[PDB]
RNA sequence: GGGAUUAUGACUGAACGCCUCUAAGUCAGAAUCCCGCCUAAAAGCAACGAUAAGCGCCGUCGGAUCUCCGAUAGGCCCCGGGUAACCGGGACCCCGGCGCGGAGAGCCAUUCGUGACAGGAGCGGCUAGAACGAGCGCCGCCCCCUCUUCCAGUGACGCACCGCAUGUUUGUGGGGAACCCGGUGCUUAAAUGACUCGUAGACGACCUGA
RNA sequence: UGAUCCUUCGAUGUCGGCUCUUCCUAUCAUUGUGAAGCAGAAUUCACCAAGCGUUGGAUUGUUCACCCACUAACAGGGAA
RNA sequence: AGCAGAACUGGUGCUGCGGGAUGAACCGAACGCCGGGUUAAGGCGCCCGAUGCCGACGCUCAUCAGACCCCAUAAAAGGUGUUGGUUGAUAUAGACAGCCCGAAUCAACUAGCCCUGAAAAUGGAUGGCGCUGGAGCGUCGGGCCCAUACCCGGCCGUCGACGGCA
RNA sequence: AGGUUUUACAGCGCCCUCCCGCCCCGACUUCGCCGCUUGCUCUCCGGGGCCGCGG
């Protein structure tokens, strides 16, 4: 049933906390509630972040447990996790949400006249296909 | 939601009795109008035999000299939840009595509300507040075994409400399927209007 | 519309002591203490309608009256803010609408 | 003792007051875990006073400083020998924990003794703290984390942030 | 202590097709179709294998009580497989000292009438459960066989008869009359 | 007369290779409990009859006048549900989506008017709706020509009321009656006192009859 | 039944019976069960349980006693 | 004994205020009339001001759960309910269980929460609702809530001045 | 317990070292792994509430 496990090397996304929004690599599992994550290519020093802050992604790297960040960095670049991440949808939803939150008042005006016209074009085509289907 | 809406229609299925009433009682004091539907779907923590004993012990609190004035033990799940909210309000005052008038409870979803979107309070749900290994008691079965006589008719009218909404959702799906097909057939004509949505993060 | 929605939740009280000189408000979209930093200082308004007609600045004398105030500080960790009006709000306004203007602006 | 926050390890050394009969008296070193140095000095005059004949007024504290962890980035298996006073009598106890720093491992012992045995901070007396290898661990709760290529999901993710949207139309999902 | 993992595999024979949609195991074979619903255990049931997949259950982070349900669910599926491959046969015999217990099977096995119990004029009419067929077995004096696919239905129906022929207001150590289960076998021996 | 169950006796079945009524899941079960039956009927309510130059409606168009009483300041956005899973699409499977953009953190509206020149896409029928029922839906004729929605233009004018508040919405709001105004409605309305009855009564009430 | 003396001495009518209502269970009987030095009958121990019943009389002002018969049983109490 | 009699100190009598639902005495703190700020004890699901923290760890299921000074009751003795801990004994010279099988098993003791022990009369009391990923118990972090208390300022009065004016 | 026996087709410690062999980051309030503070911490350095009474 499960497809994402907490294993040595599982790239996890930090949901909240100090390093909110940055990826880490689970290097070792301390307890049931904590893990020894280390993101060498993202900007997160090695520390004990709890599983409450982590969100498991679909990327695993080949690193032994409790290895230095020198070897974690090698497997992070060999599996090109940063390249696979930036081109994913969950990373593009974050990028799209940051754009909308930084919209000015002039941007909310230009974005309103667009969807007001874009929806009228689609809603006209929807009724055109609906009448023909009847 | 969370927008000071005119009428907050909260669904009752899956929610906990005291967890939902503690939030509903606070919204009615702020001036909002809450409409809790499907009060027979509310469930209480603890196994069924505990929650039934808690209500059977409530049936014994009648006044000795004249039970006609004693505690009115309502058997309807809506009136059971309505009294739970009343215990969390200063109903002896005027602001507490006016807050009860803002709350309207129903057993099932009546026609005035079967064509409305029902909200869900995640801070009062069973999956969020109770462990999966714990026992719970449904207020519908609890009410039926203490004197509620309208459980079968509510379940029969709820089945007609579901089969009448399933026919519309099948028409809502076939209308959205044409909307997705409409965008593919007109994508060459809305490319200028969709890029500004892509530029400002409206469309991912 | 150029005013955000608020709710007069009650007076600044303890458990069995009310202080009517300070009112507690309930902003619409502010549910954290860190989001009230924008509304600190904005002028409030308790707009109501009495029986008799009163003078209106910039228009004909209508049936509308207003009590002016301002947001002073934050109240708790749930986005509640305190407000001091010219005259204390009547107790019948508990749960009604309070307008939070966008001036004095700091943006 | 209050055991507030993280208990930091202090190296408190002390000695009797030098006199003409016993000049340069012996120095006694102690391994104290306390939230601050004010409590760490008082904890020193609690164990040394009952081991040797010397009070706070008869002796002096020569040094009281922090002892940092040499490897804060390495998971270690600790073993703590303690003795707590229950309602009936005093009992010796050996509990194993697992943390990155010895300051946080002893802190878990005070949280565990209070949770399982209802022992307050004044009843617990830490005697030995030792970084135990993964071969000499006696507790199965730590030995299960001694499996390389460890793998386990996070089933039934309980919804937090239950009040960011307080009302919504979507019920929370718990499978991720 | 929360054990990190506790699993148990259930190998299924080649003559059955065990399927599952979530936690609803459906076993189909030569004698019938069984279907249980395990939406109360909070486990996962993976069906792994190339040909005639095995049933593997798991329990992640389970305490001492939650791990007891791992073998229980595996033992229920084995009864579902055993009940469709071979079936269950709960045969019971009649015990009496003076008054012989006359048992007649009506409604094509779905009902059994018990008469002359301790000389009583009352007629005990016990109705079996759905899928359980009763019949007075031959090659024996007064034994009574019960057949079916579900073990919880054949064994419960055999208890309804035994609980019906109880002696009241008498010493049960002296009056050993009634219908007691003789043996719990199978229809097709294997 | 039923329902869920207590005590109790059991089923399946682990924990604990066995065993076990229990841990998950099930069964039988009683002068008890709840309900039915029965008694009362709420600052609870429905169906329906008749409604007196006088008395409503019509034509929510009232064209205008007055008085009151609350709020409010875009939305009446609808599968069922699961959570050790779920959703969408296509002829038990397959594909696709899954920290959930086929997203109530969003979506749908919406961004000042009046007069010319180019780009871009109000009555007739059928069917369904009764838990506390309508601007309900779908087609075919009439209506003039749409500030239709968006991007670019040119020349004008709508006090630009000289820094200032109660502005703006649902409001063509809900209630009492008032005043010329264009059409109807049916107007052989009921209750009560006294008398009578005695199936009923202390007095009222109640059952009746004229 | 004492012990105490907080309330009441510009007053709380005081023993028993009669009458009538309600509650408690520490269950005498009846309903459903478990146990025996339970063969049956009878009886004893215990459990869920106060729905229902728990009498007529001689003597005594008596509550309390004692006897006569009846009975499924003739259980024990509270509410100034 | 909410009884009678002493000793030290405090309180009360003579005293209001914040907290303990309620209250003579408990905890905090003693009081001219007010604005602002901040605390004590105690609190922050709702009544009810404040955790609407993505608080940390663990314990706990109760067919009479539990919920904190005085304080409004509970014991001896028990549990194969569950979680820790202490001291021993068996076991690939193959134990334990089962009618051969091939990896751990057994016993005593101890301490947490829960349960049995646990019966009274008008209907009823963690203060009420209610709460069981908690609104419970234990150990702790951050933030926040307000007393006639602390701080700053205005005003009245009293008191003092080694006080100022003919 | 990665690779086929202790480094090998990953890594994890501990010692002698080549000057601490050698450089760079200093509790990160200076790039969110962990403490204590000025040796008068620096800012027409920002924002909010409150009131300026007297003479
Ligand atoms: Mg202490
Ligand atoms: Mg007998
Ligand atoms: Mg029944
Ligand atoms: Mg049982
Ligand atoms: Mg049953
Ligand atoms: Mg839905
Ligand atoms: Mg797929
Ligand atoms: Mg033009
Ligand atoms: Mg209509
Ligand atoms: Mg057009
Ligand atoms: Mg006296
Ligand atoms: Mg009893
Ligand atoms: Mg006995
Ligand atoms: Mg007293
Ligand atoms: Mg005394
Ligand atoms: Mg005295
Ligand atoms: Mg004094
Ligand atoms: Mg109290
Ligand atoms: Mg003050
Ligand atoms: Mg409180
Ligand atoms: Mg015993
Ligand atoms: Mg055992
Ligand atoms: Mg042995
Ligand atoms: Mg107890
Ligand atoms: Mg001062």
């Amino acid at each position: 049933v499960f497809k994402r496990f907490v294993e040595i090397g599982r790239v996890a996304f930090i949901a909240f906390g100090p390093h909110e929004g940055k990826l880490v690599a689970i290097v070792d599992v301390i307890d049931q509630n904590r893990a020894l994550v280390d993101g060498p290519c993202t900007g997160v020093k090695r520390q004990a972040l709890p599983f409450k802050c982590l969100q498991l992604t679909d990327y695993v790297i080949k690193v032994p447990h409790s290895a230095r960040q020198k070897y974690v960095r090698r497997a992070w670049e060999k599996a090109e996790i940063s390249k696979k991440w930036e081109e994913s949808s969950w990373a593009k939803k974050i990028e799209a949400r940051k754009k909308r939150a930084a919209m000015s008042d002039f941007d909310r005006y230009k974005v309103s006249k667009a969807k007001k016209m874009r929806n009228k074009i689609i809603r006209h085509e929807m009724k055109k296909l609906q009448k023909a289907a009847a | 939601a969370d927008r000071f809406n005119k009428v907050l229609i909260i669904d009752g299925r899956g929610h906990l009795l005291g967890r939902l009433s503690a939030i509903v009682a606070k919204q009615v004091l702020l001036g909002h109008k809450i409409v809790v539907v499907r009060c027979e779907g509310i469930n209480i923590s603890g196994n069924f035999y505990r929650n039934k004993l808690k209500y059977l012990a409530f049936l014994r609190k009648r006044m000795n000299t004249n039970p006609s004035r004693g505690p009115y033990h309502f058997r309807a799940p809506s009136r059971i939840f309505w009294r739970t909210v009343r215990g969390m309000l200063p109903h002896k005052t005027k602001r507490g009595q006016a807050a009860l008038d803002r709350l309207k409870v129903f057993d099932g979803i009546p026609p005035p509300y079967d064509k409305r979107k029902r909200m869900v309070v995640p801070a009062a749900l069973k999956i969020v507040r109770l462990k999966p290994t714990r026992k719970f008691a449904l207020l519908g079965r609890l009410a039926h075994e203490v004197g509620w006589k309208y459980q079968a008719i509510t379940a029969t009218l709820e089945e007609k409400r579901k089969e009448k909404a399933k026919l519309r959702y099948s028409k809502k799906k076939v209308e959205m399927k044409l909307t997705k097909q409409a965008e593919k057939n007109v994508e060459s004509k809305i490319a200028v209007y969709t890029d500004v949505l892509k530029k400002y993060g409206v469309l991912v | 519309r150029l005013w955000s929605k608020a709710i007069f939740a009650g007076y600044k009280r303890g458990l069995r002591n009310q202080r009517e000189h300070t009112a507690l408000l309930k902003l619409e979209g502010v549910y954290n203490r860190g989001e009230v930093d924008f509304y600190l200082g904005k002028r409030c308004a308790y707009v109501y309608k009495a029986k008799k007609k009163t003078a209106t600045p910039g228009g004909k004398p209508n049936k509308t009256r207003v009590i002016w105030g301002k947001v002073t500080r934050a109240h708790g960790n749930s986005g509640m803010v305190r407000a001091k009006f010219k005259s204390n709000l009547p107790a019948k306004a508990i749960g009604h609408r309070i307008r939070v203007m966008l001036y004095p602006s700091r943006v | 003792m209050k055991a507030s926050g993280t208990l930091r390890e202090y190296k408190v050394v002390g000695r009797l007051l030098p006199s003409v009969k016993n000049p340069a008296p012996p120095l006694y070193r102690m391994r104290i875990f306390a939230p601050n140095h004010v409590v760490a000095k008082s904890r020193f005059w609690y164990f040394v006073s009952q081991l040797r004949k010397m009070k706070k007024a008869s002796g002096e504290i020569v040094y009281c400083g922090l002892v940092f962890e040499k490897s804060p980035l390495k998971v270690k298996n600790f073993g703590i020998w303690l003795r707590y006073d229950s309602r009936s009598g005093t009992h010796n106890m050996y509990r194993e924990y697992r943390d990155l720093t010895t300051s946080g491992a002893v802190t878990q012992c005070y949280r565990d003794m209070g949770a399982r045995h209802r022992a307050r901070a004044h009843a617990i007396q830490i005697m030995k703290v030792q970084v135990i290898a993964a071969n000499k661990c006696r507790r199965p709760a730590i030995k299960q984390f001694h499996d390389s290529k460890i793998k386990f999901p996070l089933p039934h993710r309980v919804l937090r942030r239950q009040h960011k949207p307080r009302f919504t139309t979507k019920r929370p999902n718990t499978f991720f | 202590m929360k054990t990190i993992l506790s699993n148990q595999t259930v190998d299924i024979p080649d003559n059955v097709t065990v399927s599952l949609k979530g936690r609803t195991v459906t076993v189909k074979g030569p004698r019938g179709v069984l279907r249980r619903e395990f939406n109360h255990i909070n486990l996962e049931l993976s069906l792994l294998g190339k040909k005639q997949k095995k049933l593997r259950v798991d329990k992640w982070w389970g305490n001492r009580k939650e791990l007891a349900t791992v073998r229980t669910i595996c033992s229920h599926v084995q009864n579902m497989i055993k009940g469709v491959t071979l079936g269950f046969r709960y045969k019971m015999r009649s015990v009496y000292a003076h008054f012989p217990i006359n048992v007649v099977i009506q409604e094509s096995g779905s009902l059994v009438e018990i008469r002359n119990f301790l000389g009583e004029k009352y007629i005990r009419r016990v109705r079996m459960r759905q899928g359980v067929a009763c019949a007075v077995s031959a090659a024996q004096k007064d034994e009574l066989v019960l057949e079916g696919n579900d073990i919880e239905l054949v064994s419960n129906s055999a208890a309804l008869i035994q609980q019906a022929t109880t002696v009241k207001n008498k010493d049960i150590r002296k009056f050993l009359d009634g219908i007691y289960v003789s043996e719990k076998g199978t229809v097709v021996e294997a």
